């Protein structure tokens, strides 16, 4: 499933977990 | 045009390459005998 | 009192330093820390704590070669102010190591040599080892001899070197470095000892039964050469020979200072078990063309000067009997103007052996230093490989882009061609 | 049967060079000895025409 | 086979190439030189030089 | 360095890929690759069962 | 010390460099988290060549990953060694190139190149004595083939004296996946010849052939291809990172390998590749390594060197050996295959030795060769580019970017001058 | 040192070579794994003549198995000694030749000739000094008859000096298994006479006769001949592999067996063939071996030697014996059968002795002989070729490949002039 947490910039993003926090 | 044209074309190139090969073999035989003589000298 | 300072250059210089200085510690009794548990004074130097420091200057333009010495067994043997490194190397470029990176450390190497020099009381000579292949061993070594000349006018500058092999090669652009280096080895050197690696490869495989040798097996054999030359300085003998003594009776002309060395006997322990060692056999092997460490046959030339260096339980009568035999032999040639071409040296101490080395221990030995004219054809081969590539200007953009002009290339080739013509007049008998 | 009796190829650009030495007392004796080595060319072994010759 | 070629050839490639060629003989006549062919001017000149 | 010239030092050598489990079979050494698929046959068979039932 | 900065461009570059960084982390005993786990002291002596220090005994790769498409960065971050890369070094755009070299080179690459230049300038000012940069990218892409060339052109101006390596992935005509691929290849080979110290041409079709024949893998995916590329890149600098009997580095290879500045295309090779069945009947020996390398099947480029003249040959061996056998083998392969080598350079082979073998393996050898067979790829690329560019096909995509039409002509002229020059050097007798 | 690279072509060649690789594995004490389980040191000192070294004390055959049809090598790799062969040394194509010499020699062989030339170049450079190659094939097939002639056609120019023995298979007239057999026979023997240092003519009938009468076997399988073939092949190189009173090798026989380069076809023989009804009644003596050999029933060729004159005779004895019984028996066989030997060469018989007997036996002997009676075979094939060529039958297979017709005409010319010169050497005045 296409996970765009890393690709999404800090503006225009939710609190969804990125990889390796 | 005719049906065995493709097959006919093959035989023509076959005889062409064969004749060229025999001529080259003749020339090579001449040169090799010359090698033998010059080596003996 | 006699002292010799070592100025090893290049990866060969560091690796020849490891083998040579390991041997020097064993013959005197130095522990790896540096303590005996004054024959040592020509190499070592006393300190306050009763510690002996070698008089060596390891220089290299790349850190990893010397850092292995810094973490080796003898890490606490060398003063940490005696092993010089550098960030960037010449990368088989004589030009880079001669005008760009070489100058950066020229002053500091001279300073270290200066502080080692004033320590010595009577300085005998400078043993400088390098290679013609690598950029640092050719470029920087050219500059230091050039600057050692102006600093020290009269001190002898011996030159042990690695002549690139005429068959095998560790580098392609090596003849460019080798041709350009010969200017320094001509007007800024006093004697030379070029040896190619394949010749020792032939010696080790044929005689020592090591079909798979390394540089270490090569390095131990070269270490035996330097020990045998300076053994007269270190230990008493019947006929002691200094550096100046054997320098004089090897060089007839100022442009002819390239003798060829020879060591004998080099034989495995299994083979020496049943074959007798005497002065006659060990001195005949010194004239065997298969035992020369320069890939040239003296039977294709004529000797002008030969230096004899005997070691062990040798007797002067057997020395003169051996010399009489070798003169009465037609296959050995000599120039007309040198009826007497021998200089003999006699030492008492037999050669020590490194444990796990390769040579068998022997009660007697011999070292040979012959200046012949059959060496010149090797310079013709160094031409020919330098020859078939300077026509097309291959690799010159590296040299020109570094910052040296191309006119020196023609001059460098020209001098050695005239230097070849030098040995032609030597070979002619009136 | 192998027969290799040739010399290394040499560019003629710097071919015309003498030597920086003059050992023989006079050029006349020099020419005598050079005539000598010129004839000894064939008998002498080696590419540079030096050494023992043949037998 | 490089041998029965000569034996059938007869005149062509006479043994002892320095022996003079027979003026008239049923053997296969020497083909003319050609830059692209069995017989070449270069091999002809090599034979003459030998 | 007797092992370098030893006629039987080779007997003291190993194929370096004797099994599929050797600890030296690390992808730094190029004797074990991801492309080797010993699960291929079972994967094919259970694909067949899956599709057949569907 | 002697540092290397790893530039990464495209999906090809990102995956290849991920595999490469993972592999060299396995050599230096580096975990996924970042710390050190190895046993020997030599495993941590020169790791500052590729790694930078951080608190906790942590090391970050000296890598700059650039891509115009953000979706590859997520896969890179979620890969096996995705943690180890500091995410400031990731530089991504919002719109890709769409396999368009012109879009990668002029339109959208100009807005990302400032950030990439800032990152690489920070990383270059970090290390005290930088040896040079090493870039991985694909020639059939839009960003690596595109913006990568612009990056190269700027950093060559910025740091002229530093070495410039590229493990470039050249397209294959026998197996192709992009229609507009020849246009990008032609427009990027010009930048490669103008501004690059060394190139290694890597062919995916050649890698597929190696996997199909040499290893006989039933299903070799792209991971094994990147594995082979990583072998090559590791074997280039193994002697720089680890001591050996005869040491070398990138400039040691380049100075000895480039006779003329227009000649910097190299064919790389790796010796110890055997199948699982072939592991049973073999012997780890220098002659076998030399033969396996000198076979043309082992080659990972798309040209047969039997159709070329080996200008110069480079053999870098990994592991402890005897130098007698390696010098004997190189001299033997020089003498036996005499006329495959040019005559105007003697002893065409340059050798290097590194003591430390690669992990889990006793013996290996790597190879870099400059030969005349490499012009066979440029001729074929030129043929296809002519066949496309005659009809002005697919030209509106490149023309709408604002560039003129003379650039194709000048790139073709440069490539034809390259191939003519290589053929002239091949047909060149020296007179002495 | 003196190595042997074993060529292997055709289904016939595949099975006998597999059998040949079985028996010399038994002699050298090699298990199906590849390791050495023998007891004597003399079983492992010269094992490098046939095998190559592999890791773990493993010995792999230096063999190159070639075939056009993929099916045969599966039977090769499924045998007892099936896994000892290196998988890379297997080389094969996807389609056969279908008993056509033309397909294997011109159309299909020319794709796979590249691959075999590498792997024989592989096995050439592995050995320091290769004694020569050796080939096993059949002249009545499509690949060994075809491509097999092309392999020996190429390696001559590339490797001139090396010896080439061929363990060939001549088809038989009385029983034949292929209609187009006469064509492939003549299109091979014209090749064979021009590249073979020494030829061994093995014909399938004579072993099929030798299995009835001499050995008394009810059901002769193909393996029994492959044993009997390989048994004499072992006796050819037995003196090479083991020391003896009078050593020999291939070349010591080759220059002694060939009076003229046009004559290299011999007729072999193997001595100790006894049925199970014969072992209980026999004394193992050299006179028994000599009388067993010179009898004409024992042979594995199809030409009674009493119809011709023995040009040269070679005998290789295996075991430890006294030289009296040897030297006195060939002298005895020479004088009694005075009419059966040519007059212009005295002492036509040459002998060699290997001290080591073959396993499972005490004494043995191998005989190679060139006699004029071998011309009885070649003329009989020309008796069938002209009988079938005159009607231009089956030609569309052969001219369909693109060949001309003078190839047939020159092929019959070579054998006709071969037998013509063979005949003249029978009637020669002293
Ligand atoms: N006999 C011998 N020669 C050596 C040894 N080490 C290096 N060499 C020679 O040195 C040559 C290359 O130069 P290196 O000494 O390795 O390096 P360098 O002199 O510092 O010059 P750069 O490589 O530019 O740094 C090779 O061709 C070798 O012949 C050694 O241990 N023994
Ligand atoms: N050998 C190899 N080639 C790859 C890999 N991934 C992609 N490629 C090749 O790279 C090309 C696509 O590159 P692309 O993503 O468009 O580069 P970009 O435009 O710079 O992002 C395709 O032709 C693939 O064949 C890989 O993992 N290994
Ligand atoms: N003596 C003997 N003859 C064999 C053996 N195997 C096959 N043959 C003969 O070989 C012939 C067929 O050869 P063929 O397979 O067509 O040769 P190819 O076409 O080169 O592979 C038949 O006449 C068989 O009698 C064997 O093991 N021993
Ligand atoms: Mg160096």
């Amino acid at each position: 499933r296409k996970n765009c947490s890393f690709s999404t910039p800090v503006p225009l993003s939710l609190g969804q977990p990125l990889p390796y926090e | 045009p005719l049906p065995m044209h493709r097959d006919a074309r093959a035989q023509q190139t076959a005889e062409v390459v064969h004749a060229h090969a025999r001529g080259a073999r003749l020339t090579a035989a001449r040169l090799g005998r010359a090698q033998h003589q010059i080596n003996g000298q | 009192m006699r002292e010799c300072i070592s100025i090893h250059v290049g990866q060969a210089g560091v690796q020849i330093g490891n083998a040579c200085w390991e041997l020097y510690c064993l013959e005197h009794g130095i522990q790896p820390d540096g303590q005996m548990p004054d024959s040592f004074n020509t190499f070592f130097s006393e300190t306050g704590a009763g510690k002996h420091v070698p008089r060596a200057v390891f220089v290299d333009l790349e850190p990893t070669v010397v850092d292995e010495v810094r973490t080796g067994t003898y890490r606490q043997l060398f003063h940490p102010e005696q092993l010089i490194t550098g960030k960037e190397d010449a990368a088989n470029n004589y030009a880079r190591g001669h005008y760009t990176i070489g100058k950066e450390i020229v002053d500091l190497v001279l300073d270290r040599i200066r502080k080692l020099a004033d320590l010595c009381t009577g300085l005998q000579g400078f043993l400088i080892f390098h290679s013609f292949g690598g950029g640092t061993g050719s470029g920087f070594a050219s500059l230091l001899m050039e600057r050692l000349s102006v600093d020290y006018g009269k001190k002898s500058k011996l030159e042990f070197a690695i002549y690139p092999a005429p068959q095998v090669s560790t580098a392609v652009v090596e003849p460019y470095n080798s041709i350009l280096t010969t200017h320094t080895t001509l007007e800024h050197s006093d004697c030379a000892f070029m040896v190619d690696n394949e010749a020792i490869y032939d010696i080790c495989r044929r005689n020592l039964d090591i079909e798979r040798p390394t540089y270490t097996n090569l390095n131990r054999l070269i270490g035996q050469i330097v020990s045998s030359i300076t053994a007269s300085l270190r230990f008493d003998g019947a006929l002691n020979v200094d550096l100046t003594e054997f320098q004089t009776n090897l060089v007839p002309y100022p442009r002819i200072h390239f003798p060829l060395a020879t060591y004998a006997p080099v034989i495995s322990a299994e083979k020496a078990y049943h074959e007798q060692l005497s002065v006659a056999e060990i001195t005949n092997a010194c004239f065997e063309p298969a035992n020369q460490m320069v890939k040239c046959d003296p039977r294709h030339g004529k000797y002008m000067a030969c230096c004899m260096l005997y070691r062990g339980d040798v007797v002067p009568k057997d020395v003169n009997a051996a010399i009489a035999t070798i003169k009465t032999k037609r296959t050995i040639q000599f120039v007309d103007w040198c009826p007497t071409g021998f200089k003999v040296g006699i030492n008492y101490q037999p050669p020590t052996v490194v444990p796990g080395g390769d040579l068998a221990k022997v009660q007697r030995a011999v070292c040979m230093l012959s200046n012949t004219t059959a060496i010149a054809e090797a310079w013709a081969r160094l031409d020919h490989k330098f020859d078939l590539m300077y026509a097309k200007r291959a690799f010159v953009h590296w040299y020109v882009g570094e910052g040296m002009e191309e006119g020196e290339f023609s001059e460098a080739r020209e001098d050695l061609a005239a230097l070849e013509k030098d040995y032609e007049e030597v070979g002619v008998d009136s | 049967p192998p027969v290799k009796l040739d010399a290394l190829w040499h560019m003629p650009h710097f071919k015309k060079v003498a030597s920086h030495l003059a050992t023989f007392p006079t050029e006349a004796d020099r020419q005598r000895a050079l005539k000598a080595h010129k004839e000894e060319y064939a008998v002498r072994q080696g590419t540079l025409r030096m050494g023992n010759y043949t037998h | 086979p490089l041998d029965k070629v000569l034996e059938q050839a007869g005149r062509h490639s006479w043994v002892d190439i320095t022996r003079p060629p027979t003026p008239r003989t049923q053997g296969l006549k020497t083909p003319p030189p050609d830059p692209i062919g069995t017989y070449t001017p270069a091999c002809a000149k090599a034979l003459f030089e030998a | 360095e007797f092992d370098l010239s030893d006629p039987l030092a080779l007997q003291k050598e190993l194929p370096a890929r004797i099994s599929d489990n050797d600890m030296r079979n690390t992808i730094s050494g190029m004797q074990k690759f991801m492309g080797e698929d010993l699960n291929f046959q079972e994967r094919r068979r259970f694909q067949k069962e899956q599709s057949r039932e569907w | 010390m002697r540092e290397i900065v790893h530039l990464q461009a495209g999906q090809c570059g990102n995956q290849i460099g991920a595999k490469f960084w993972e592999v060299i982390s396995d050599e230096h005993g580096i975990d996924p988290t970042g710390t050190y786990h190895g046993d020997s002291d030599l495993q941590l002596e020169r790791i500052n060549v590729y790694y930078n220090e951080a608190t906790g005994g942590k090391y970050v790769p000296r890598a700059v990953l650039v891509d115009l498409e953000p979706g590859t960065m997520d896969s890179v971050r979620s890969g096996p060694f995705g943690q180890i890369f500091r995410p400031d070094n990731f530089v991504f755009g919002q719109s890709g190139a769409g396999n368009n070299w012109a879009k990668g080179h002029y339109t959208e690459g100009a807005e990302l190149v400032d950030s990439v230049l800032d990152v690489v300038r920070k990383e270059a000012e970090s290390c005290d004595c930088l040896q040079g940069f090493q870039l991985t990218h694909s020639l059939g892409g839009g960003t690596g083939s595109g913006m990568g060339t612009l990056l190269i052109s700027k950093i060559r101006e910025e740091y002229p004296d530093r070495i410039m390596n590229t493990f470039s992935v050249v397209p294959s005509p026998k197996v192709s996946d992009t229609v507009v691929e020849p246009y990008n290849a032609t427009l990027s080979v010009h930048q490669l010849v103008e501004n690059t110290d060394e190139t290694y041409c890597i062919d995916n079709e050649a890698l597929y052939d190696i996997c199909f024949r040499t290893l006989k893998l039933t299903t070799p995916t792209y991971g094994d291809l990147n594995h082979l590329v990583s072998a090559t890149m590791s074997g280039v600098t193994t002697c720089l990172r680890f001591p050996g009997q005869l040491n070398a580095d990138l400039r040691k290879l380049a100075v000895n390998m480039v006779p003329f500045p227009r000649l910097h295309f190299f064919m790389p090779g790796f010796a110890p590749l055997t199948s699982r069945g072939s592991q049973q009947y073999r012997a780890l020996t220098v002659p076998e390594l030399t033969q396996q390398m000198f076979d043309a099947k082992n080659m990972m480029a798309a040209c047969d060197p039997r159709h070329g003249r080996y200008l110069t040959v480079a053999a870098v061996f990994r592991g402890r050996m005897s130098m007698k056998e390696v010098d004997e083998q190189m001299l033997n392969v020089q003498n036996k295959n005499s006329s495959y080598f040019v005559e105007w350079i003697p002893n065409n082979v340059k050798t290097a030795v590194c003591d430390i073998p690669p992990r889990g393996l006793k013996m290996s050898a790597t190879f870099i060769g400059n030969s005349t067979a490499i012009q066979e790829l440029f001729k074929r690329i030129s043929e296809q580019f002519t066949a496309m560019f005659r009809r002005k096909a697919f030209l509106h995509w490149y023309t709408g970017e604002g560039m003129d039409e003379m650039e194709f002509t000048e790139a073709e002229s440069n490539m034809n001058d390259l191939v003519s020059e290589y053929q002239q050097y091949q047909d060149a007798t020296a007179e002495e």
